[PDB]
């Protein structure tokens, strides 16, 4: 109820450190090998997760309830806006703490307000298992069909989302019916590949004078080069801007 | 399920690509109307061609059998008559029809008298109109 | 020694603790409980118990099988020495030991509606087998009685969630000789193949250099005759089917119900695959 | 000793059964229909058919004022009396996909629908996946012939439940025009044992 | 006892109900009508008929205006069209059905298809330029044989229930059934109404039959 | 209550409306007139009548000129012809209908078809070469018996609503109805104008029929 | 559906091909005007024939019934008479009618008095003039 910007959903993060097993067992090489170094390694990992997770969630008023944390396990239920905006924060702070050599995978799920927590946790655990099945670092946005690498998600999806949010704000009457027709074409293009690309070019030059001279050609470029990213960018755009 | 144009066949993997190549070949070498300057076909004539296709396309998509009925094929043959008429009127229409090869497509639709062949032709013409508006639009 | 192959055309629900989740296979006393309940359906339950008590009916539990590959759970040794993710090994590939996916687990969401009240949902975990796979049950010295009972069981359904609407199967024997010689062999370490527990005076001799897990094995009594309610069972604890033992033992069919109007048995007899 | 009640379920309207917890995309179908998890073929769960027959049969008997007949057909877990369920249902899979391929149409569709708020007059659209009409469904139901003197009343009740389900929906939003089914090609065959008067069971049910 | 309300909906004008809001083509008919996709025969969903009947009938009851949520408007409407309130729920007695076009034979004798395309536009009044619009519409004179199952819950209410049902049917005659109705479409006219039993026989079926068939 | 605005539209000139949805010959009409496709009887769409009436009435009201969208008219026009602005949405009090040609027997009594072809051309101003076109057009003196449903929601505003409706009809008498109007077509007139109740009775029905019958 | 010319039939999937063959018969072996010179028929004569058909076509496609009326078929007979007259005017028109067999088609329409036969004949005449203008 404090959120008054997006869709009334509850977003769920489950994360775990991948490849933690052989790194914890035999990670430090045999030449410069110490026992207290391993003690600092594991004690610093648990230390990081506990105190930096509480401080990173305290410094900005994130509407996130942490259930439990740890290296092996992480489970947080909150508003989906803060969960999505905090997953990149947690990934980058883990990369800074571990000097970006311990990988991390995660799974973001999104559920309605009154949903059972047991089925919630099982579904999001399934999502993050599908993320770690890719066998590298990745994340699933809301579904097992949308698996993205962390740099891919962060860079591609968030620059496309920020560009879309800059462009459709200054437009006075374009959204959101144009965006729904655009998503209809960009998900029909998976099966009927040619005619939806033709309809896409037709609509973009149709609304060249309306949505912008350069944004329409940018959408036409993005919808051929890195397509599947832009569908998720538009979907989370509407999920953010729904009143 | 595979429509023949010239020496290279077009199907439901290439008609957007073939129509894009045809439109972008209409530009970079346009038609000359026996005077000094070039002249390309305008929006209204190709929308006439698309309307002629759509007058059958509005009926074919709600049909049952995989082979077209005879009144559909009657209207397809009459589309062929209309395109041959309007191309003989203005030579800029004849250039667009021959280069973005239309008559061969509609004849080979009339040979294999199936629903999927006509849908392939209709999406081909729809992509052709789409790429004409995409390249160098005057709206 | 024979084979009993089970082809499921419908999803299964082999619960182990709760309804919301399921298991790929079913145990041995699960099949024995199904045969007892169907035999008292036929009224021949007493001489079926006298058959299974004196070793002429001795079956293992269900195992996965894919097309001409019969599997067992990964036998677990005192091995001093990636394939650590794999739960099942082919039954003849133990000599090589010293890709695989049958089906996928699903969860089916259901509800119970009341007419002048809000509804209430419950969900059932299921498992659906792929088209050329299923389960197989080992058996030695097939009897006409069990051939008649499994012919009759397949129209009542092995599985948990009955009679809505999951467990159904059609079986055929299809005996094999490529794997009968494995069971005619003798070695130094004998792996288990059924959920078993030795008798009280031989558990020490059975427990020498073993590698095992216990499993709790209880539940509710499924009958309309045991004591006018839903009484739980005496939770017997048996060895896990993927065990190994250097010396053999013989199990018993323990009575885990001693308060109703009829006894409730639980199959815990041993079934070994002897290997070097 | 055991009987098999076999028939077909022919759809006259939609029959949207079931809800998975699959995530719905923003412009796409929320509440998809239940399917086989491995074939992805549309399906009537046997619990749905069983529950709807139990509903209509229990609402039929004791007219406007349960009973041993309903508990003896569909089981009971009451604290005092417990009876084994005579009926044995199965999950019904779609059978005429060979016929629906002939008509060159998928076996499923999307129905587009909204509500309108009466004060603010703003629509609110929804998409629901739904089986198409004209689908067939081969079903097997197994009867436990444990008592001979009651099988006549039992099969009378089964045909009564089938006829009651003929005039009512099977699953989902049936009050808004969905779920209407019809039962055709009903037959009874035995599998083990031998029932002598199988013909009067065939005639009480296939009439 | 369950009764069947049998009749026919006759189109006086278009009745554009339904459609996928996906892209159809570039220069072709946009927003087609809903169909039964096995036959691809034009369709009246039972949801549309039920919703429009409930709106008009609950506007005539609660006399005048209807400014409320549909889960609590009037007790006759609640017992006729279902309920979902928390501590107060009762079933719908009516079961609407998906209505299919029935007189395609008569339309084939006239050498016309079962559907048409109406061409529309608008004029953006500052620039006075047009903006065309093709909508699929079922043709006029199309007949739609419908069946509604009536669940006779109580004998003391059935005459008031069919008085309300005839009231809603009279209200739909002066309104539209679906789509662009204020632009000259959607006008329907119910005819050949009757009520017959499902199984057995009802005793006072005549008072129902000619409070509804008049 | 609901009221029905009965009347007729008589043509003084051609009134070519619409575009088929039909194939064309290469010596015959281009842009044929719109038809009711079951009977192949010429039709006035209710959308055309509503749009022209709304434009003329919201040109008279808002005294002078209008340059805005349909959602930015005054409350008389918004309450009379509907609205779709974001929060202040208003349901349309008027429901128009597709208007078929109504006096076909009296056209056949003078032994003529229901429509005509009107030959046109244009000359190029520099080369004097003609460019002929043929437009199908309804014949003059074709009558169109229409009916419009009115939704009596507020009894203190029905006087101003029917004053505005008679204003809109009297403006549309001095303007064309559709198509090539400035070049000599579309001029209509309104006759036989009255209002009747749908079911029941309205108390001051005479003050509405008098304000329309003049 | 059916319309006979000689022993060789033209139907409603097919009129464009006989219009091809008819005009390509008029070309490649044209009329000789009782001289050594060449002569082909002008645009205005054949399109006066088209306007002669389209005076009837505008009242047939507008109608409903599957059988032609007596007024319409009377004007069809008038088309046949006008064909004979403007054949008698010029010999080039006579050989255009004789090769592109028009009297045969109009007599076929007068025999089978159906709506779709005349509509097929109108398709054939429009296709004749379409392939005249295309070459």
């Amino acid at each position: 109820e404090e959120v008054e910007v997006g869709i009334n959903r509850l977003g769920v993060l489950r994360a775990d450190v991948d490849n933690l097993g052989q790194a914890f067992i035999n990670g430090i090489p045999d030449d410069y090998l110490s026992i207290s170094r391993t003690a600092t390694f594991s004690r610093a990992m648990s230390r990081f997760f506990k105190n930096y997770l509480n401080q990173l969630l305290a410094e900005k008023s994130y509407k996130i309830n942490v259930i439990y944390a740890g290296g092996d396990d992480l489970f947080m239920i909150g508003a989906w806006q803060d969960i999505l905006d905090f997953s990149i924060v947690l990934k980058q702070k883990f990369a800074d703490f571990t000097q970006n050599k311990l990988s991390i995978s995660a799974g973001i799920g999104m559920f309605r307000e009154k949903y059972p927590v047991a089925r919630m946790a099982s579904l999001t655990g399934d999502l993050e298992d599908a993320a770690k099945d890719y066998t590298k670092n990745a994340v699933t946005l809301f579904d097992a069909t949308n698996v993205f690498s962390w740099d891919t998600l962060e860079n591609d999806i968030f620059v496309k989302l920020d560009a879309i949010t800059k462009n459709f704000e200054k437009l006075d009457e374009t959204g959101k019916a144009f965006i729904y027709r655009l998503i209809d074409l960009l998900r029909g293009v998976n099966e009927n590949q040619q005619i939806n690309i033709a309809r896409l070019a037709y609509t973009l030059s149709r609304m060249e004078e309306k949505i912008g001279k350069t944004f329409a050609q940018e959408l036409y470029n993005w919808a051929n080069a890195d397509r599947k990213t832009l569908i998720m960018a538009l979907e989370i755009y509407i999920l953010k801007t729904r009143e | 399920t595979e429509l023949k144009i010239g020496n290279e066949k077009v199907n439901s993997t290439n008609f957007g690509d073939f129509a894009e190549k045809a439109i972008r070949g209409i530009n970079h070498k346009p038609f000359v109307n026996s005077k000094g300057g070039e002249q390309k076909i305008t929006t209204s004539k190709i929308r006439g061609i698309l309307e002629l296709v759509n007058k059958v396309y509005n009926r074919v998509i709600n049909t049952n059998d995989v082979e077209l009925s005879e009144n559909i094929l009657a209207d397809i043959a009459y589309i062929k008559v209309k395109i041959a008429y309007e191309s003989g009127r203005e030579p800029v229409v004849k250039d667009f029809i021959q280069r973005t090869a239309f008559t061969a497509a509609i004849t080979d639709v009339m040979n294999q008298r199936t629903r999927e062949s006509f849908l392939l032709f209709a999406r081909y013409v729809e992509s052709l109109i789409a790429y004409f508006k995409f390249y160098g639009g005057k709206d | 020694m024979k084979i009993i192959k089970l082809y499921f055309e419908s999803p299964v629900h082999f619960g182990e603790k709760r309804l919301s989740e399921s298991k790929i296979t079913f145990s041995a006393d699960t099949l024995f409980s199904a045969l007892m309940i169907e035999a008292v359906g036929l009224g021949k339950e007493d001489e079926f118990y006298q058959l299974a008590s004196n070793n002429l009916v001795k079956f293992s539990d269900a195992f996965p099988f894919i097309d001409q590959y019969y599997y067992i759970p990964k036998p677990m040794f005192n091995l001093k020495l990636a394939f650590k993710k794999l739960l099942y090994v082919p039954i003849d590939s133990l000599e090589d030991y010293l890709s695989f996916n049958l089906g996928k687990l699903a969860l089916s969401e259901k509800v119970q509606q009341h007419d002048f009240k809000d509804s209430e949902p419950y969900n059932v975990g299921t498992f659906t087998f792929k088209e050329n796979t299923g389960l197989y049950v080992l058996i030695e010295q097939t009897h006409p009685l069990l051939e008649e009972l499994l012919e009759n069981l397949q129209y009542s359904g092995i599985g948990g969630k009955r009679n809505s609407g999951y467990g159904k199967f059609k079986f055929e024997i299809l005996e094999d000789s490529d794997i009968e010689d494995l069971f005619s062999a003798k070695g130094n370490r004998k792996i288990l193949l059924s959920g078993a527990l030795p008798k009280d005076a031989e558990l020490e001799q059975a427990l020498k250099n073993a590698s095992y897990l216990l499993e709790r094995r209880g539940g509710f009594v499924q009958s309309d005759t045991y004591a006018t309610n839903l009484v739980k069972k005496q939770d017997l604890y048996v060895f896990k089917s993927g065990s190994t033992f250097e010396n053999s033992f013989d199990g018993d069919i323990y009575q885990v119900g001693k308060k109703g109007n009829h006894p409730v048995y639980k199959y815990a007899k041993s079934f070994f695959l002897e290997v070097s | 000793m055991k009987l098999v009640i076999e028939g077909t379920i022919v759809l006259k309207t939609g029959m949207h059964i079931g809800g998975s917890s699959d995530f719905s995309a923003i412009g796409a179908v929320a509440s998809p229909v239940v399917r086989d998890t491995l074939t992805r073929l549309p399906l009537i769960p046997g619990s749905s058919l069983k529950g709807k027959m139990r509903y209509l049969l229990a609402k039929e008997l004791n007219n406007g004022i349960d009973q041993d007949e309903i508990l003896r057909l569909f089981g009971s877990s009451e604290k005092d009396k417990i009876r084994r369920a005579r009926l044995k249902f199965n999950d019904i899979k779609l059978s005429n996909l060979a016929e629906l391929e002939t008509f060159n149409v998928s076996s499923t569709e999307v129905k587009f629908e909204n509500t309108i708020n009466r004060k603010t007059a703003v629509a609110n659209p929804r998409q629901i996946e739904r089986v198409i009409a004209g689908s067939k469904f081969d079903f097997e139901i197994f009867y436990n012939l444990d008592d001979i003197k009651e099988v006549e009343k039992d099969f009378e009740n089964i045909k009564q439940g089938f006829d009651l389900l003929e005039f009512d929906y099977l699953g989902g939003h049936g009050t808004r025009g969905s779920g209407r089914i019809a039962f055709e090609n009903l037959s009874v065959i035995t599998a083990v044992g031998n029932f002598e008067k199988i013909n009067t069971l065939n005639e009480i049910l296939g009439a």
